[PDB]
């Protein structure tokens, strides 16, 4: 179906508490957090809008795959536009530039 | 100053020529001009809109504010008490001609 789009290249994902009486000022390094999401899902194939829950550090989250850009293997720039429609798929690697944004409650530090 | 010390600038600019261009200018207008050179420059990066989330550390790790952003600077902001002397400069766009001998004279004199 993609053809040649078969990796993600950057992801960006929305945090949020899962739970909001389970609120906790903890300073969250994304290293670890695109670390954790790495190790506990590796090349899985990804969609927009498709949710997940994440457990770090014994604290659970809902994650919300906002945009994906899909880019094929050999593409030095990211020349590839990220893709808000949900058709765009790819499958992680471990050199996805994740960013992590607010949640639309906005607790999670 | 600081852009200076911070080797965010540009080797090009010297700042004499700046002094002799802005005639006019009050003390509270030089910041505003600092303000646009800068904006042109960052939004060279960006491209707010279209051309989205280009954002990656090697753009914004080489970032130096060149001269012509200065020049392009000069045509958002505009002097407050230098609003006659445009007359001026405009009274001659006909242009000027040598025609005669004569015009030399009444120059020179």
């Amino acid at each position: 179906y993609s053809g040649k789009q078969s990796y993600l290249g950057s992801i960006d994902i929305d945090i949020s508490f899962r739970a909001r009486g389970k609120a906790v000022s903890t300073v969250f390094d994304q290293d670890e957090l695109a670390k954790q999401f790495v190790r506990c899902y590796e090349s899985q194939i990804f969609s927009p809008t498709q949710y997940l829950i994440m457990e770090f550090q014994g604290h659970f989250f809902d994650l919300k795959i906002r945009n994906v850009q899909a880019i094929d293997l050999g593409d030095i720039e990211p020349t590839s536009a990220v893709a808000t429609g949900i058709e765009t798929k790819g499958i992680l690697t471990k050199q996805t530039q994740i960013n992590f944004f607010k949640g639309r409650d906005g607790l999670v530090n | 100053k600081k852009m200076r010390e911070n080797n965010m600038m540009s080797d090009d600019v010297n700042l004499a020529e700046l002094a002799a261009l802005t005639k006019n200018f009050s003390g509270a207008e030089i910041e505003g001009l600092v303000k646009s050179a800068s904006s042109f420059a960052i939004n060279k990066t960006v491209n707010i809109g279209k051309g989205a989330t280009k954002l990656n550390t090697k753009d914004i790790a080489k970032l130096k504010v060149t001269r012509e952003d200065f020049l392009n600077a000069l045509n958002d902001v505009t002097p407050a008490f230098g609003i006659s002397e445009e007359d001026l400069k405009t009274c001659v766009e006909g242009g000027m001609m040598l025609y005669s001998e004569r015009v030399n004279s009444i120059l020179k004199n």
